[PDB]
């Protein structure tokens, strides 16, 4: 009747398996445990179901470790892809024989996936402007710590850089701005050991 | 191969606390839990305890609750059970139990210890 | 809590005879497990589901029965002082075995 | 995708169910909030028309309507804060004998946001497109078109890119939705190779409180 | 005019309120049946969202919804026969001190008809126009155009005539709605003088279960 | 709390006044009586209101006779027009001080208006056809009893004549039909003392 | 002019039924109703009856209910009241009453009879 | 049922004096009517609404008062043994008049 998942978040690379724990207390003699996935675009996808009575159920890359006496359920994902960045919920499904039984969900765990390939690459910088809006784009860089900046005498606004993962496996980051001048604005991104401006790459 | 080793038979006084040990070898102790069963010629055998090494959660039989407390050690990979008031007809064999890896055999106790005999005055 | 009563207290089975042992339950139990024990040894895993075999037992062993009053059958006896002693179910939180059935070879 | 409703406080709200079930008997409604576990609110029967709500909820607040033969809508009578969150339509699956009720199918989930007296400041995505930089040094001037949705109050927004044909979805890597003092900002960028740079690129934004109430389609003109 | 809803048995029905009140506190719903006096069913409050129904009615059958700031809709959960009839939206008027609550304003009234499994025979007005007879003997061949709506199940239908301009309503004198074995038939006829016979005449039919869901407009071509 | 109007229907010419009775029983000490009009196009129009305490209220052509002790309310319409063909309902309005008080309506009375002018005119007949549908139109006739008929060997269907009032004050009637033949169909209408066919008027 | 005429004073026995008449002239009897009031020096005057000639509906005072029954005749345009058990201090003047035409004066009794005196032994 | 009590049992008004008579009611009454009676005659219609005049009475008569405890005032007395005797209200189903106020000319 109560379900808990104490893991706030977990981070694992692409080729490393991850485990998610679920500790529950129930007075029901026979029940089921359901695992659900909540994508960043809100949607619940049914991953796996483990009956309290049957054996351990394995489906695809998801396996379940079931402890009846200790009442613990663990979900293991082996060789997870890049799409496994969603939230994972463990629901103590009440005996599903009726059509009216609810699911007792818990505070889900968040899984974040880091890229597998680890080569070193030099970022390439560019500056793109529309009116008074300026955006500095740094592309094809592996080192997460860039601290990209822009040079300008007048500072109207500034937004935090957005860093995401390119389909090639590298990182791509973008900055923005609402600087007063357009021609004089120049970007500059710091490599993990060097630094480059927008004077070159032109 | 999966194996469980238990302590030998111990003679005990009418009032004392006795610790029975069980060591598991051949697999990872953290993943699977250890059940403890008591067999006596009059009452047969009944499930008396269950301990999960990973988190320490324990499940007891209602009649055996309070009488027996279990503890686990992952570094030594050994589970201990404590017994008290042993004079009250509690002379029986004690067995460890573990389900088959991956719960292949359902709730069947696939792996058993050799059993430790407890006799009281 | 289910008593898991067993009708046959003792049997006198002989080779060339097929025998059946029933393990009645007070309340309905989904699946049923069995154990075999031998003197000076711990009970063996044996059956792991209704009408199933496990741990490499002779094919003569088999199971049957509905949700209540499961049974076990053996086709031929060959120098086994106990084909199957005990039962087990975990449909109820108190997991209980039963008295056990012993059949002396004759 | 995920819809949204932004009805103000003290006003009825309507949430649709995206499930497509032809023989459903009970339809359950779940509520998920930030930092809290989903909890069922009520379930409405089909064979009989009454609906049963869980304890702790005032009667009459939640209602279930069936405009069509199979189209369930949850109606909240009076809205107050703390009633915000994602509402999920759920129903049990088939396969009762084997793989017994394997899944509880969930809907896409509708986000309900309760504000006070509305924003009233014309909250709707206001794009500001960026031109590709001179990049003939690397990637043969592939460029990176940007769709910068500037000021919109509701959190949910779906930005995706397309060519002059809408058959295949282009792979565009999103930024993030920062919270400006009273609104939200998001931006998308896309790199297109020279072999396909000759095509004009449409950035499609799906958003509630959108002018004309349709998926906005900003057009980036092609460059040879 | 008067609308209509023809939802089948065991299906929710929705009835709108035609009142235009900006400060209403209570909105009452009345039911009128053939051969029986109108009787109030319930009244829904505005300051607070609960609605109060009279004794003898099962709770949960009637619901009140407010899609907009001022737009009240009555929803019937499960329909059975004897629930047919005209539903009126009512509200008390102004002038409490003097001419104390002079009127209880009533709506146009929506007719609810409950059938079994629908007609399913494409019930929609099927016109059959008639040509004017040779009548140069009298009224200088004024003629009489006829709009003969043949087969339609719902009783309500509004037939009115117009010229090429829609500013002024032409005076057309109706016939009657006879009950054919499973449908209803009505017809209109109009006499137009020669001085205006040069104009084409449109017979406009307003009816539920109409193709395209719009007011049908049959056209009689002009004759010099 | 109970309202009755025992008059099922009333018929009066244009220039003759009509009266409608309403007998009610109520335990309320102070109340109001409302009169409402239901047109053939369903719509409730508020005609007049009579307070139990104030004097007799007259508005336009509608007057009310109020008997407090006998608890009787009568509505008199003087020189009614042709639009007074609607139903009239008497509602024992509960004390209107609250916004929640209902109206206790009664089985309304039906008023039918006959034309005032009484000249004698000879009907004119015409026959108009589309496909297999034939309609006989008799126009500008005062005598209500016409018993219009059509001649045809084959009879598929037939509909009752529709007789309404022309704005000139006379009656206009129309017949229909789905006869097999088109050319041979001929109408015939009987005047109050004569009879005419469609062979003439051609 | 509107006028109401009443019967003269009648001497009565302790137990009898007495009929008091009231005839209205100058207006249409069918439209308006007739009220009946009793005035006595000790109790003042109170409303004791009301009869509508058109339909015959009658309204009585609770204390005077049952004691007095009223009837009307439109052809003679006369209203009668019956009285019984007149010995019980019921010696008083009886007045007819009618509201002003069109209820101009509200509920005021505009037209009154001359009053008939009833004295009992 | 409202008692319609009247405070003044008797008055000794004289010409050149304006007097007031009050007719209190136990329960609130919307409108108030008055009657004047004279010896060997039926009560006259007199007042027909609060602060109104009817049947052609001298303008000296007038009415006043709130929903409870209505009154009547006269400016000058001129050879009238009784300006106004009785009250009447029909806000309640039992229509009651009252004891009546008599004022002897002095
Ligand atoms: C900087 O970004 C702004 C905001 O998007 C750009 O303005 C937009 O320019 C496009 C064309 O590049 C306009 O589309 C077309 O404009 C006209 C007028 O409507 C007409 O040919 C078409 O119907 C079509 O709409 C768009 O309207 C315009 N937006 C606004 C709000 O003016 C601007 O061009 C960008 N600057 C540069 C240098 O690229
Ligand atoms: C959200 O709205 C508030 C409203 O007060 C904004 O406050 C703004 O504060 C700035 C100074 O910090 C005021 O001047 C502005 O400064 C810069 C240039 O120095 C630039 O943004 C503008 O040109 C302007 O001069 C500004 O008037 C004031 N806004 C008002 C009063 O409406 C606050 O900055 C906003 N927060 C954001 C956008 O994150
Ligand atoms: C007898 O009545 C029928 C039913 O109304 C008449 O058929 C209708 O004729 C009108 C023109 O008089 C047609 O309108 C026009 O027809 C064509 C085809 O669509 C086109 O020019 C216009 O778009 C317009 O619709 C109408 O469609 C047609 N209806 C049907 C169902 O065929 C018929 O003409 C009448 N016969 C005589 C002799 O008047
Ligand atoms: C309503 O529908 C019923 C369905 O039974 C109609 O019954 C119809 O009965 C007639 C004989 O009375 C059958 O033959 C028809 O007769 C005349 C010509 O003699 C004409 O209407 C048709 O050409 C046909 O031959 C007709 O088949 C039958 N309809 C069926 C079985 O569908 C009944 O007349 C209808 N009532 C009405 C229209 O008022």
């Amino acid at each position: 009747q109560k379900v808990t998942q104490a893991q706030s978040s977990v981070s694992m690379p692409v080729r490393k398996a991850v485990t998610l724990n679920c500790l529950y207390e129930t007075s029901w003699w026979s029940y089921y445990i359901f695992w659900y996935k909540q994508l960043p675009s809100k949607e619940m996808i049914f991953l796996i179901r483990q009956g309290s009575d049957e054996q351990n159920a394995k489906s695809g890359r998801y396996s379940v470790n079931f402890k009846k006496a200790a009442k613990s359920v663990a979900l293991t994902i082996s060789a997870l892809q890049l799409e496994d960045s969603a939230k994972y919920f463990c629901a103590l499904g009440d005996p599903g024989g009726l059509n009216t039984d609810k699911l007792i969900f818990g505070k889900g765990t968040r899984v974040t996936v880091e890229p597998r390939s680890q080569p070193h690459t030099k970022p390439s910088v560019f500056v793109m402007k529309n009116g008074t809006n300026v955006a500095c784009l740094v592309k094809e860089f592996y080192p997460k710590d860039i601290r990209i900046n822009l040079v300008s005498s007048k500072k109207i606004t500034e937004f935090d850089p957005a860093i995401v993962i390119s389909p090639s496996g590298k990182y791509n980051a973008v900055k923005l701005g609402k600087y007063e001048d357009s021609n004089s604005v120049t970007c500059s991104v710091q490599h993990d050991n060097k630094t480059v401006h927008s004077t070159d790459f032109e | 191969q999966v194996q469980l080793q238990q302590s030998g038979a111990e003679l005990v006084r009418p009032g004392a606390s006795v610790t029975l040990s069980c060591k598991a070898s051949g697999y990872t102790f953290t993943d699977y839990e250890v059940y403890w069963v008591k067999q006596t010629p009059v009452h047969g055998l009944e499930w008396i305890g269950a301990i999960d090494p990973e988190t320490g959660r324990t499940a007891y039989n209602q009649k055996f609750k309070g009488k027996a407390i279990l503890t686990t050690d992952k570094s030594s990979s050994t589970a201990y059970m404590a017994l008290r008031s042993l004079t009250s007809e509690d002379s029986a064999v004690y067995y460890c139990a573990r389900l088959k890896s991956g719960r292949y055999y359902g709730d069947l106790f696939a792996y058993w210890g050799q059993g430790t005999l407890v006799t009281v005055s | 809590q289910i008593v898991l009563t067993q009708s046959p207290a003792l049997m006198s089975a002989s080779p060339g005879e097929k025998v059946t042992m029933t393990c009645s339950a007070s309340s309905s139990v989904s699946y049923m497990y069995w154990y075999q024990q031998k003197p000076r040894s711990s009970p063996k895993p044996w059956i792991y589901f209704t009408s199933n075999l496990a741990s490499g037992v002779p094919a003569r062993f088999s199971g049957s029965g509905s949700g209540t009053s499961y049974s076990l059958t053996i086709s031929s006896m060959e120098a086994e002082d106990a084909a199957t002693y005990y039962c087990q179910q975990w449909s109820s939180n108190p997991l209980t075995f039963g008295a056990g059935t012993k059949l002396e070879l004759k | 995708g995920t819809k949204s409703v932004t009805r103000p406080t003290r006003s009825s709200a309507e949430i649709t169910c995206d499930l497509t079930v032809i023989n459903a008997f009970y339809i359950h409604w779940y509520l998920h909030q930030e930092g809290k576990a989903p909890q069922r609110l009520l379930y409405y029967d089909v064979s009989n028309s009454k609906d049963v709500l869980e304890s702790g909820l005032s009667p009459g607040k939640y209602y279930t309507h069936t405009p069509r033969r199979w189209s369930w809508i949850l109606i909240l009578r009076n809205l107050i804060e703390n009633d915000s969150g994602v509402y999920y339509c759920a129903t049990w699956d088939r396969g009762n004998p084997k793989t017994h009720y394997y899944k509880k199918l969930f809907g896409s989930g509708t986000t309900l946001v309760v504000t006070d007296k509305q924003l009233d400041a014309d909250v709707s995505p206001k794009p500001t497109i960026f031109l590709p930089s001179i990049a003939e040094t690397k990637l043969q001037k592939a460029g990176t078109y940007l769709c910068l949705l500037e000021k919109f109050f509701p959190d949910v927004i779906k930005i995706h890119w397309q060519e002059k044909k809408s058959n295949t979805i282009l792979g565009s890597q999103e930024g993030n939705t920062m919270k400006t003092n009273d609104t939200y900002m998001k931006f998308s960028w896309l790199t297109v190779p020279e072999k396909s740079l000759d095509k004009e690129h449409r950035c499609i934004v799906r958003h509630e409180n959108n002018k004309n109430g349709v998926d906005q389609e900003i057009i980036f003109p092609p460059i040879k």
